[PDB]
């Protein structure tokens, strides 16, 4: 269902919710 | 911008759901750190708690939609440091060769407890895969972050 995009959207969004 | 479009509202759902895993409308600490672990993070609970407290504007304990909307709203935009891409691109190149190939992607969505085809998977690397090589390189990722 997720694309690609927003995958990688998700990942910048986790690194930025640990202070990175 | 008085209304979203329909896309607009779209992407957001599909975030919104990524981290949404039983589809229930609220995200609690054990989703997001699923998640968070799946994307290459490893926070502690106390760390997750932190993050929702932070944008649990109705004191409950979990993060609903207009909640989750606000926490990109604060932790994303762009802008402010950047060029740690090459960490975000790591977490799908997982080899280290400067490839994301549709193995590596399929191996993601499978952390994320998703089964995909290989034509889904496909699907997915079409949207930044440039020169047709069924792979998404760094530049083609880095492309694709400021496109469209
Ligand atoms: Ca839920
Ligand atoms: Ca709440
Ligand atoms: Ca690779
Ligand atoms: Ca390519």
């Amino acid at each position: 269902a997720i694309g690609f995009k927003k995958l990688a959207e998700a990942v910048k969004f986790s690194a930025k919710l640990m202070g990175q | 911008a008085d209304q979203l479009t329909e896309e607009q509202i779209a992407e957001f759902k599909e975030a919104f759901s990524l981290f949404d895993k039983d589809g229930d409308g609220t995200i609690t600490t054990k989703e997001l750190g699923t998640v968070m672990r799946s994307l290459g993070q490893n926070p502690t609970e106390a760390e997750l708690q932190d993050m929702i407290n932070e944008v649990d504007a109705d004191g409950n304990g979990t993060i609903d939609f207009p909640e989750f909307l606000t926490m990109m709203a604060r932790k994303m935009k762009d802008t402010d440091s950047e060029e740690e891409i090459r960490e975000a691109f790591r977490v799908f190149d997982k080899d280290g060769n400067g490839y994301i190939s549709a193995a590596e992607l399929r191996h993601v969505m499978t952390n994320l407890g998703e089964k995909l085809t290989d034509e889904e998977v496909d699907e997915m690397i079409r949207e930044a895969d440039i020169d047709g090589d069924g792979q998404v390189n760094y530049e083609e990722f880095v492309q694709m972050m400021t496109a469209k």
